[PDB]
């Protein structure tokens, strides 16, 4: 009966005064709006539709034609930026707040998926949904003594709008919204279901990618070892964001990167270096890289789990970003690292897959890689085996690459080549 | 020498 209306006839019932008459062709509006092959929203907005639904929203008297209207402006706002902000325009970003409140489950529930929405198209809306006051209505909805009591698809909603009031930066969400946030976010980090765990770590991952503050914020809730344990999930889609949220804690202080290792992060990433998925291998080398970057005693940890011939493994053969990771960890972990723990790093076999992407078209790996060299030769004077070490650079072609180096287009590749080969060879 | 570093929107489909 609702099924393929033309826009004009949509017009036609909603401009009628009969009720009934505008829940029908709100309905089939929804309907037009639901068909995965090209929605025509654009039309729908240029009938000036969109204030009549918001108007729609508020007809506490008629639910049926509150939650048709919610679900039609839900599907525009999940459109372009400029679809988003002509649902905002049309004032429904208070009137979704106030369904928060209904006493139907699957309205209350649109309205979270609304604002989910608009919230998720940038950070000017994410924190106008915040000022219009979206946060204590949407909390009080998970405010039940067990989880598992909500309706599958109703907490997964709630989860996944919460972590787009995490999501964005310039701004980063407001340091009082987080702080609100966090204690039902640890929760739902605790909860069985994947979906909710993979939104989840999404959200705490957003929370941690700037400043070291914002870092502690998140770490001072003690959801690390929460993190670690998801970081040895079966499920992908958790694994990532947790990966991804543990790579950004340890992007901070020496003493949050210590929370990530206290917690028994190191364990996992013999799977993780070696792991099927390219971007959780990519990942797992840049959260090694900065991990190499911390601390002796830190760089020990990596050390004693055995993690160094598996930085050598991806070194040697993986997808050409994540060796750019890897060649990053070396450097690092030559620069920080004692005279013993960069000799252990040659003796496991370092030098040659080091060499070996010396001919690689990229520049900056270039430079990381001859900073490398350099600090592994500067341990080696310190013990006197500076001639040991260009045979075995001289061995594996690497002398050869080092040479050539001294004539490239950029100008510290090739003065540090030049500076190679003079002082060594 | 630290380095810094789930769809946005989703229609509701029958
Ligand atoms: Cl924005
Ligand atoms: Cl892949």
């Amino acid at each position: 009966g609702t099924v393929n209306w033309s826009v004009e006839d949509i017009v036609k019932g909603i401009n009628s005064n009969n009720l009934e008459s505008q829940l029908q062709a709100t309905q089939a509006a929804r309907k037009l709006l639901s068909r995965e092959k090209q929605p025509p929203i654009d039309n729908i907005i240029r009938a000036g539709l969109i204030p009549k639904f918001v108007s729609f929203l508020g007809k506490t008297d008629c639910s049926p034609i509150q939650f048709e209207s919610a679900w039609a402006l839900t599907n525009i706002a999940s459109g372009t930026s400029e679809q988003t902000k002509a649902v905002v325009d049309g004032g429904a970003i208070p009137a979704f707040i106030s369904l928060l409140a209904s006493p139907h489950a699957h309205i209350s529930e649109q309205a979270v998926w609304a604002l989910g929405n608009i919230a998720g198209d940038g950070s000017a809306f994410r924190d106008l949904v915040i000022k219009h006051g979206a946060i204590d209505p949407l909390l009080a909805l998970l405010a039940v003594p067990d989880l598992s009591t909500l309706a599958c698809g109703y907490l997964r909603n709630l989860t996944w709008t919460l972590s787009n009031l995490c999501r964005n930066k310039n701004p980063a969400p407001p340091l009082d919204a987080v702080e609100q946030i966090l204690p039902t976010l640890v929760r739902l980090l605790h909860h069985n279901d994947p979906e909710v765990l993979a939104d989840s770590c999404w959200a705490i991952s957003y929370l941690t990618d700037g400043p070291n503050e914002r870092i502690e914020m998140v770490v001072k809730k003690g959801v690390v070892p929460q993190l670690v344990k998801l970081l040895g999930a079966t499920e992908l889609p958790i694994v990532t964001p947790a990966l991804r949220a543990i790579g950004n804690i340890v992007t901070g202080t020496d003493e949050q990167t210590q929370k990530v290792i206290d917690a028994g992060a190191l364990a996992v990433f013999p799977s993780l270096l070696t792991n099927p998925k390219t971007n959780i291998q990519k990942e797992a080398t840049w959260t090694m890289s900065n991990i190499t970057a911390g601390r002796q005693d830190q760089i020990q940890q990596v050390v004693n789990h055995g993690l160094v011939p598996f930085l050598v493994g991806v070194l040697s053969k993986a997808d050409f970003k994540t060796q750019k990771e890897a060649a990053w960890a070396i450097t690092n972990y030559t620069s920080g690292g004692t005279v013993e723990q960069i000799v252990y790093l040659v003796h496991c076999g370092i030098i040659e897959p080091l060499m070996n992407l010396l001919s690689a078209k990229d520049t900056k790996i270039i430079q990381v890689i001859l900073d490398a060299i350099s600090n592994i030769f500067q341990a080696a004077e310190k013990l006197g085996e500076t001639e040991k070490l260009s045979i075995m650079i001289e061995e594996c072609g690497g002398l050869d690459k080092i040479e050539a180096l001294q004539r490239h287009e950029n100008e510290s590749v090739y003065k540090a080549s030049l500076n190679l080969i003079e002082k060594y060879f | 020498g630290k380095r810094k570093l789930s769809v946005p929107k989703r229609p509701k489909l029958p």
